[PDB]
C-alpha cells in the first residue's frame, strides 16, 4: 500500500489533521509530515528542512517500491545507499549556500 | 528487461510518441511516475505511457498494477530519454499520463492510440 | 586654522579651536571625539572647566 | 581627511593600551576558554599556572615547545607588557610568538593547546597584534569550534573580510566561502609567504596540505573562464608548487603534482614551462609514494600540449634525468596496468628519446609500441626517425624487427614515410 | 445518489477552468485562438522546457 | 649578502625569464576550446539586397564566391573579399522559388562548374559556368513521377563508376514516403532509389576510400523516428547497415563532417576522405553527436547537446571538422558553435549584441576560416575566424 | 617581479624614454614621446603583516598631455581668449587653455545612451572617432544643449559634442544623400 | 600525400579531454577529513580524466 503511493504523499504521511485542515480552509499546507524525525531531516536547518523533506521522500518511494515490488531483491540495501548518497549531496550543496552576501 | 510488457514496437511508439508531444503543447500532459501516479487516483488519465530502460525498473512498476486496478490502459515505450524529449523537458521521464478532455483538440488522436493500446494488452 | 590647543589638568583630553571657528573636544589617547562645534565665527580661545564635562 | 577619521586611526594604534577600566574589561574579557563574565574576573596568576601546565603537556608530545618555557612561558613574562616595550624588543616578541603559532597549528585538535594559547591571547594580546598569523595557523580548522571562537575575539584584518559574516554566529562559515577569501590575489601574496614559512620551518602536515590545495585547486576552477585571471595566477601558484616540490616531505611535493595537473589542464602551457615542470618533480623525487603520482602527473602534462613539438622527443638531460628515477621496467610496468591514464603523447615523445640517444633500448622500443596504442600521426612520426636511423645507424635485428612490427600493423603507412624519406 | 453525481461533475469542471488558468499564469508564449462557435483556447509554442 | 657570481629551481628560473606563460595560438593547429576568435566583416549582401530571406548559402568550392538564393527567386552570386563583397551576377527565375541552391564542380575535370537550384516544384535547374545564362531544367524522372513531387530537398555528390573507374556527379532528392531519388548530374537519367520506412526527414552523404584512385558513397538517411540507413550506391543502393538514434524522437537533420562534404567538396580524387563525425538534430532542439571513427546496431553518442531549445535546422561543420555550427530558425540568435572533439559550447560568441536574427542559412568558407549567416531578413553577415 | 604597467607610453614614439623615481618617495614620473607626462605612486599594504610580500600594485596619480599627432583643425571656444578646441591626426580632440595649462583637457568620447532605446551599433573594442576635418561652435546656448558640431574623415554624418560638459552629444546628423560631410555651420 | 594531408591527420589524433569548469572541485572539501595525499591525489586525476 506505501508502495503505490505517490512521493508526495509519503512526505505528509503522518500530518492529515494539519492537512486537510489547511486544505479546506485555504491555507497553507504541512512540509513534513512523520519524516521530520529522520536524521537527514534533522541535519538540515531552516527552510532547508523543507526542502530536504521533498528530496527524501522521492528517494524513499524509489527505494521502498524496490523493496516491494522487486521478485529477486538481494538484502543488501544497494538502491538504498546510492540513494542516500544523492540526498547528502543535495544537503551539502543546499546546506553550503548562504544568502547574507560576502 | 522481461518486465515491461506489453511494449510497443517501433511503429506504435512513433504513434504514442507523437500524442505525447501534441499533449504537451496542449498542457494535457502529465510528466513523471509521482505525477502520473496521482492522475490514476483521481480517475483522470487516458493512459499511461512507461519507459522499459528504466533502472531499477520496479520504481514505476507500481503503475501496472493501479492501472488494471482502475481500467486504464498502459504501454511501455523501449527508451526513457526519447520518452523525455517527446514530453518536451531537458530531463529523462520514465512515466507520463494523458490527461482526460473531452473538448481536447487531439481527442480522436488520443482515442485512436487508446484503442491500439487496448488491443495490445 | 590656526588651531589654538588646551589640555586637560589631568592631560586626558585635548581641546583644538581653530580660528575659523572649528572647536573640537576630544580623548586623545583613545581617539574618541566626545564634541565637535562648527560655529561659523571667528573663535580665539577654549578652556575646560572642572573637568572636561564643561568647556567654555 | 576628518578629524574624526584621523582619530580613528589613532584609536586603531592605541587599542590594547587599556588606559581606563571599561578599556581593560573589553580587552581582558577575550577568552578562547571561557565566557566574557567570569574571564574578567581572572587574574594573570591565574592564567599562567593553567598555562604552564599545558606547556608542559604539549612538550610530552614534542620536545620543540619546552623552548617557549624560557621565553613566553616564562614566570618572568607574567610581568612583561608589549605597550611600554620598544620597537626592537616587540619585533623579537613577535618572531617568537609567529614560531610558536607555526608549531600549535597541527596541535589544535588537542586540548592543550588551546589552554597554551590562552596565555598568549591574555598577555600578549596576540588576537589584536597577531591577528593575521593566528588566522593563518586555523585557516584548516575553519569548520572546528576552536576556529569559532578565534573569529568571536578578533577583528578581522582587511584581506579577511569575507569572514565578517561569520563572526559572532552561529553556522560556521562554509567551504565555499574559504574559495572567496583565497580567490583574491592579494590574499594569496600573503598565504604563499606563510606557506613558504612552513616549509623552511618543515612544519608542514598533511591536513594543511589538503586544504591549501582544494583551495588552490578551486581557485583555478573558479577562474577557468576568465583567461586573463588565469595568467595573473600563473606567477603565484607556480611559484608555490616549485617551492613544495624542493620540500624533502614526500607530501609536499604530491600537493605539488595535484597542484601542476589542474592547472595544466585548466590553462595550456608553453612547453619550456611543461619541461621545466619535469626537471623540478624529477630533481627531488626520491619517496615512492611520490614517485607514482610523478609519473601519473607527467603523463598528463604532456596531453595537455597541443603546438608543434606536442610529441617531440626530450630534451637530452631531461630523458637522463627521467629514465633513472624511472626505470624502462617501471613504465612497462606502468603501461600493463589496465587503468593506465592516456599517456601516448608522452610515451611518444619517450619513443623518439630513446632511438636518438640509447640504441641498446631499441629492443625495448619493441615491447613499449605493443602495450600502447598510439596515434596515427605519432606512429608515422616513430617510422620517419626509425627510417633515418637505418641509413645513420648499422642495421639490426632489432631495428628490422621494429619495421617487421610496422609491416605488421598498417602496413600501407609505412610506404607512404618510405616515399616521402627515400 | 444522482445529486451526487451531479455535484461531482460541477467540481469537475470548476477545477479543470482553473487548472486552465494557471497554465497561464506558468511561463512560455502562448497564443489565444478562438472559434466560430466563440470557445476561447490557447495554443503553446513548441519550445523545450530548459 | 648576495650575488651572482637536474637542478630543482628550474621552474623558478623559467618564470623569470618568461613574461607570457600562454603558448602562442599562432604556432598550434589545434584551437582553443572555451574561446573563440572571430570578428565580423562587411555582410555580404550589403551591396545588392535581397527581397526575401536566405534560405540557402553555399561557397563556390575553389574561387572566394558566395551563393544566395531565396523566394524572391533571384540567384545572387558576390565576390566575397570581407571589406566590398561587390555583386557578380544575378539571375531571377520567373516563378522559382529557391528553397536550396548550391555550387558544383566536377571532380575529373575542374574546369567544369555548375549551379544546381530547386524549390516546390516538380523540375529543377542547372546553371552552367556572360552575355546569357546557360540554364537547362531537369524535369523528367523516368517512371518514378508519382514518388517524387517537388526537387525542394536535393543534394549533389560524386559517384564513381567501379566497373569502368569513372567519375560523375548525381543528384539525390526527397520522395513521398521514405524514397531517396538519384540522378545523373549532367544527363539528368534516373540511376537508382532507396527506400526507408517511415517518413524521410533528412537525409547526408559519407565518402569511403578504398585504394588509390578509387572511393566508395553511401547514403545516410535517417526517419523522423530515429532509425539510420546506409545504403551503397556503388552497388545499386542496397543497404549495408542499420542502427538507431539513441534517445533520437522527432530527427530533423543528419549530417556528416571531418572529411569531404558538400560543404568541403574535394578537388581531385586522393582529396577524398572519410568523415569522423556524425550529428542528427531534432525538434526539441537536442543535437547527439556521434564518432563515426570508432560498428553496432545501437551507438552510444559522445555528447548530446541541450543548448538550443528549438526545432534544429541547420547542423553544420567547419572543413576541418573542429567546429560544428548548429542553428535554429524558430527563434531569433538561436547559433551555437561547439568545439570537437571537447563537445563544448563556446561562451564568448555569439552574445546578446551579436545581429543574427531569425537565422535560416549558414555555410563554412572551404579555406580561409569564414561564416556566413543568412535570416529571414534578407541580410547575410559574414565572420572570420582568426584561427585560420 | 612585483608588477608590469603595459602600455603605459606608445613604442612608435620611443616607449618609455624617461622613468625616474623621486627621491625618497613612492612616487614615480614616467615619460615618452607621445606628448605625455605622468606619474605612478604605491600605496602602503593592504596587509598588517608580510607587508613587503604583498605590494599594491602601482597605481595612476596624475598626469599631463596634448596631442601625439600634429592638430588638424583649432577654433576658439569663447569670447575671450581663455579656451580653445583642437582636434589632431591622432584621433582625439582637446581642450587647451591659454591662461593656464592645468586647464587643459581631453574631450571624452563616450556615448549617451539612446532614446529610443534600442542598443547602439559599434565594435565592443573601443576605439576614438575618425579624424575631424572641420568644427563649427557657438556659445549663445552652452549648458542648454549640444553647441558643437564636427566633420569626421570619409564619415557620412556629423558628431555633436557639449563644451559645458567637455563630453560628445547624444545627436549625429547625416546628410541623407549617401555623401560624405564637407562642412558644418551654426547659427548664431 | 601533401603537407595538408599530414595536419588533418593530427587533427584527427587529437582526442577529447575533460574540461575544468567552476562546480569540479567544490565537493573535495567534503571527504578532506582523515585522508591520505595520495588517494586525495588520486580523485582529482578521476574528475580530470
Amino acid at each position: 500500500s506505501l508502495a503505490k503511493s505517490p512521493a508526495s504523499t509519503i512526505q505528509i504521511l503522518g500530518a492529515e489533521k494539519a492537512l486537510f485542515r489547511a486544505l479546506k480552509t485555504k491555507h497553507d499546507t504541512p512540509k513534513y509530515g512523520l519524516l521530520y524525525h529522520a536524521s537527514l531531516v534533522g541535519q538540515a536547518t531552516g527552510k532547508n528542512k523543507g526542502k530536504i523533506a521533498r528530496v527524501l521522500a522521492a528517494k524513499a518511494a524509489v527505494s521502498l517500491r524496490y523493496d516491494a515490488l522487486a521478485e529477486d531483491r538481494d538484502d543488501s540495501g544497494d538502491i538504498g545507499l546510492e540513494s542516500r548518497a544523492k540526498v547528502e549531496n543535495r544537503l551539502s550543496q543546499l546546506e553550503g549556500r548562504d544568502l547574507r552576501t560576502t | 528487461n522481461p518486465k515491461a510488457f506489453p511494449l510497443a514496437d517501433a511503429a506504435l511508439t512513433q504513434q504514442i510518441l507523437d500524442v505525447v508531444q501534441q499533449a504537451a503543447n496542449l498542457r494535457q500532459l502529465k510528466k513523471g511516475a509521482n505525477e502520473a501516479t496521482k492522475t490514476l487516483n483521481r480517475g483522470i488519465s487516458e493512459f499511461i505511457i512507461m519507459a522499459a530502460d528504466c533502472e531499477p525498473i520496479e520504481i514505476l512498476l507500481h503503475l501496472p498494477l493501479l492501472c488494471e486496478d482502475k481500467n486504464v490502459p498502459y504501454v511501455f515505450v523501449p527508451s526513457r530519454v526519447a520518452l523525455g524529449r517527446a514530453c518536451g523537458v531537458s530531463r529523462p521521464v520514465i512515466a507520463a499520463s494523458i490527461t482526460t478532455n473531452d473538448a481536447s483538440a487531439i481527442k480522436t488522436q488520443i482515442y485512436a492510440v487508446k484503442d491500439k493500446i487496448e488491443t495490445l494488452l | 586654522g590656526p588651531y589654538h590647543i588646551k589640555y586637560a589638568k589631568n592631560g586626558t583630553h585635548l581641546l583644538i579651536t581653530g580660528r575659523k571657528g572649528h572647536v573640537a573636544s576630544m580623548d586623545w589617547r583613545k581617539g574618541q571625539l566626545r564634541a565637535e562645534l562648527f560655529l561659523n565665527e571667528t573663535c580665539h580661545s577654549a578652556t575646560y572647566l572642572q573637568n572636561e564635562q564643561y568647556f567654555a | 581627511s576628518s578629524l574624526s577619521d584621523q582619530l580613528a586611526q589613532v584609536a586603531s594604534n592605541n587599542a590594547t593600551v587599556a588606559l581606563d577600566r571599561k578599556r581593560r574589561q573589553k580587552l581582558h574579557s577575550a577568552s578562547l576558554i571561557y565566557n566574557s563574565k567570569t574571564a574578567a574576573t581572572q587574574d594573570y596568576d591565574f592564567i599562567f599556572e593553567n598555562a604552564s601546565k599545558a606547556l608542559e603537556e604539549l612538550s610530552q608530545i614534542e620536545p620543540k615547545f619546552a623552548i617557549f618555557s624560557r621565553t613566553l612561558f616564562s614566570e618572568s613574562s607574567i610581568s612583561l607588557d608589549r605597550n611600554v616595550q620598544t620597537k626592537e624588543e616587540i619585533k623579537d616578541l613577535d618572531n617568537a610568538i609567529n614560531a610558536y603559532l607555526l608549531l600549535a597549528s597541527s596541535k589544535w585538535y588537542l586540548a592543550p593547546t588551546l589552554h597554551a594559547t590562552e596565555w598568549l591571547v591574555r598577555r600578549f594580546q596576540i588576537h589584536v597584534k597577531n591577528t593575521e598569523m593566528l588566522l593563518l595557523s586555523t585557516l584548516n580548522y575553519y569548520q572546528t569550534p576552536v576556529f569559532k571562537r578565534i573569529l568571536s575575539i578578533i577583528k578581522l584584518p582587511p584581506l579577511f573580510n569575507c569572514l565578517s559574516n561569520f563572526v559572532r554566529s552561529e553556522k560556521p562559515p562554509t567551504a565555499l566561502t574559504m574559495i572567496k577569501l583565497f580567490n583574491d590575489m592579494d590574499f594569496l601574496k600573503l598565504y604563499t609567504s606563510y606557506l613558504d614559512q612552513c616549509i623552511k620551518h618543515n612544519a608542514t602536515y598533511t591536513n594543511q596540505l589538503l586544504f591549501t590545495t582544494c583551495c588552490f585547486i578551486n581557485v583555478v576552477a573558479f577562474n577557468s573562464n576568465n583567461d586573463e585571471k588565469l595568467n595573473q595566477l600563473v606567477p603565484i601558484l607556480l611559484e608555490i608548487s616549485a617551492k613544495l616540490l624542493a620540500s624533502k616531505s614526500k607530501d609536499c611535493q604530491i600537493a605539488a603534482h595535484t597542484i601542476l595537473v589542474v592547472f595544466a589542464t585548466a590553462l595550456p602551457l608553453k612547453k619550456t614551462i611543461i619541461l621545466a615542470a619535469m626537471e623540478t618533480i624529477l630533481s627531488n623525487l626520491d619517496a615512492k609514494e611520490a614517485k607514482h603520482s610523478a609519473l601519473l602527473t607527467i603523463c598528463k602534462l604532456f596531453q595537455t600540449l597541443k603546438g608543434q613539438g606536442n610529441v617531440d622527443q626530450l630534451p637530452s638531460k631531461i630523458f637522463k634525468l627521467f629514465d633513472s628515477k624511472f626505470d624502462t621496467v617501471s613504465i612497462l610496468t606502468f603501461l600493463d596496468k589496465e587503468d593506465k591514464p592516456v599517456c601516448d603523447k608522452f610515451i611518444t615523445s619517450y619513443t623518439r628519446s630513446i632511438a636518438r640517444y640509447d640504441r641498446s633500448k631499441l629492443n625495448i622500443i619493441l615491447s613499449l609500441l605493443k602495450k600502447i596504442r598510439l596515434e596515427r600521426y605519432e606512429v608515422r612520426l616513430i617510422i620517419t626517425d626509425l627510417i633515418y636511423l637505418s641509413e645513420i645507424l648499422e642495421d639490426k635485428s632489432q631495428l628490422v624487427e621494429l619495421f617487421e612490427y610496422f609491416i605488421s600493423i598498417n602496413e600501407d603507412l609505412v610506404l607512404k614515410c618510405l616515399k616521402s624519406l627515400g | 445518489v444522482k445529486q451526487h453525481l451531479q455535484r461531482e461533475t460541477q467540481l469537475k469542471q470548476v477545477q479543470q477552468r482553473m487548472d486552465a488558468q494557471r497554465e497561464l499564469l506558468k511561463k512560455g508564449s502562448k497564443k489565444k485562438i478562438v472559434d466560430s462557435s466563440g470557445k476561447i483556447s490557447f495554443k503553446w509554442k513548441k519550445q523545450r522546457k530548459r | 649578502d648576495e650575488s651572482d657570481s637536474g637542478d630543482i629551481n628550474a621552474l623558478t628560473k623559467i618564470l623569470s625569464t618568461t613574461y607570457n606563460y600562454k603558448d602562442t595560438l599562432s604556432n598550434s593547429k589545434l584551437l582553443p576550446p572555451k574561446k573563440l576568435d572571430i570578428v565580423r566583416l562587411k555582410d555580404a549582401n550589403a551591396s545588392h539586397p535581397s527581397h526575401s530571406a536566405i534560405q540557402s548559402l553555399s561557397f563556390h568550392p575553389s574561387k572566394p564566391l558566395l551563393l544566395t538564393g531565396g523566394y524572391d527567386k533571384t540567384l545572387r552570386i558576390y565576390h566575397i573579399d570581407g571589406k566590398t563583397n561587390h555583386l557578380v551576377t544575378s539571375l531571377h527565375l520567373v516563378g522559382s522559388p529557391i528553397q536550396t541552391c548550391t555550387f558544383y564542380t566536377s571532380l575529373s575535370n575542374q574546369n567544369q562548374q555548375n549551379i544546381f537550384t530547386a524549390g516546390r516544384r516538380r523540375y529543377m535547374h542547372s546553371w552552367d559556368l556572360s552575355q546569357t545564362a546557360k540554364i537547362e531544367k531537369f524535369s523528367r524522372l523516368y517512371g518514378h513521377e508519382s514518388t517524387q513531387r517537388s526537387f525542394e530537398n536535393f543534394k549533389v555528390a560524386h559517384l564513381q563508376n567501379s566497373q569502368t573507374n569513372s567519375v560523375h556527379g548525381i543528384v539525390l532528392l526527397q520522395g513521398n514516403n521514405g524514397w531517396i531519388n538519384i540522378l545523373h548530374s549532367t544527363s539528368g537519367l534516373w540511376l537508382m532509389g532507396c527506400k526507408i520506412e517511415g517518413v524521410i526527414t533528412d537525409f547526408c552523404i559519407d565518402y569511403q576510400p578504398i585504394s588509390r584512385g578509387k572511393f566508395r558513397t553511401i547514403l545516410i538517411a535517417v526517419n523522423a523516428y530515429g532509425e539510420v540507413w546506409e545504403f551503397d550506391l556503388n552497388k545499386n543502393g542496397h543497404v549495408i547497415r542499420r542502427w538507431k538514434d539513441q534517445g533520437g524522437v522527432g530527427i530533423t537533420k543528419i549530417q556528416v563532417g571531418g572529411g569531404t562534404t558538400t560543404t568541403c567538396p574535394a578537388l581531385q580524387i586522393s582529396k577524398i576522405k572519410q568523415n569522423r563525425w556524425l550529428a542528427v538534430g531534432s525538434e526539441s532542439g537536442f543535437v547527439n553527436l556521434y564518432d563515426r571513427n570508432n560498428t553496432s546496431s545501437t551507438p552510444t553518442p559522445v555528447a548530446a547537446l541541450d543548448q538550443l531549445t528549438t526545432t534544429i535546422s541547420n547542423l553544420q561543420f567547419s572543413p576541418d571538422g573542429q567546429i560544428l555550427c548548429m542553428a535554429s530558425r524558430a527563434v531569433k540568435d538561436a547559433l551555437r558553435l561547439v568545439h570537437l572533439p571537447s563537445c563544448s559550447v563556446f561562451s564568448n560568441w555569439p552574445t546578446s549584441g551579436t545581429p543574427l536574427g531569425k537565422v535560416t542559412s549558414v555555410a563554412f568558407s572551404p579555406s580561409g576560416g569564414l561564416l556566413a549567416v543568412g535570416n529571414e531578413q534578407g541580410k547575410v553577415r559574414l565572420w572570420k575566424l582568426n584561427h585560420y | 617581479r612585483i608588477h608590469v604597467l603595459k602600455n603605459i607610453h606608445r613604442e612608435s614614439y620611443g616607449g618609455v624614454t624617461q622613468a625616474t623615481f623621486l627621491n625618497g618617495q613612492p612616487i614615480i614620473v614616467t615619460s615618452g614621446g607621445d606628448n605625455s607626462l605622468k606619474e605612478y605612486v604605491f600605496d602602503p599594504s593592504l596587509s598588517q603583516g608580510s607587508g613587503d610580500v604583498v605590494v599594491q600594485p602601482p597605481r595612476y596619480l596624475r598626469s599631463r598631455g596634448g596631442h601625439s599627432q600634429p592638430p588638424s583643425y583649432i577654433a576658439f571656444a569663447d569670447s575671450q581668449s581663455h579656451f580653445m578646441l583642437s582636434a589632431s591626426k591622432d584621433r582625439s580632440l582637446w581642450s587647451f587653455s591659454l591662461r593656464k595649462d592645468a586647464q587643459s583637457q581631453e574631450m571624452s568620447q563616450r556615448l549617451h545612451k539612446k532614446q529610443d532605446g534600442g542598443r547602439v551599433g559599434g565594435s565592443t573594442i573601443k576605439s576614438k572617432f575618425p579624424e575631424i576635418v572641420a568644427l563649427a561652435i557657438e556659445n549663445a546656448r552652452i549648458g542648454e544643449w549640444e553647441n558643437i558640431i564636427t566633420a569626421h574623415k570619409d564619415e557620412k554624418f556629423a558628431r555633436t559634442w557639449d563644451m559645458r560638459n567637455k563630453r560628445v552629444g547624444r545627436w549625429t546628423f547625416d546628410t541623407t544623400d549617401d555623401g560624405f560631410v564637407k562642412s558644418v555651420a551654426m547659427s548664431q | 600525400e601533401d603537407e595538408e594531408d599530414i595536419a588533418l591527420e593530427f587533427i584527427n589524433g587529437e582526442k577529447k579531454d575533460k574540461l575544468v569548469n567552476m562546480n569540479s572541485f567544490t565537493s573535495m572539501f567534503d571527504n578532506i577529513q582523515n585522508v591520505q595525499m595520495d588517494t586525495f591525489f588520486d580523485r582529482v586525476m578521476k574528475v580530470l580524466t
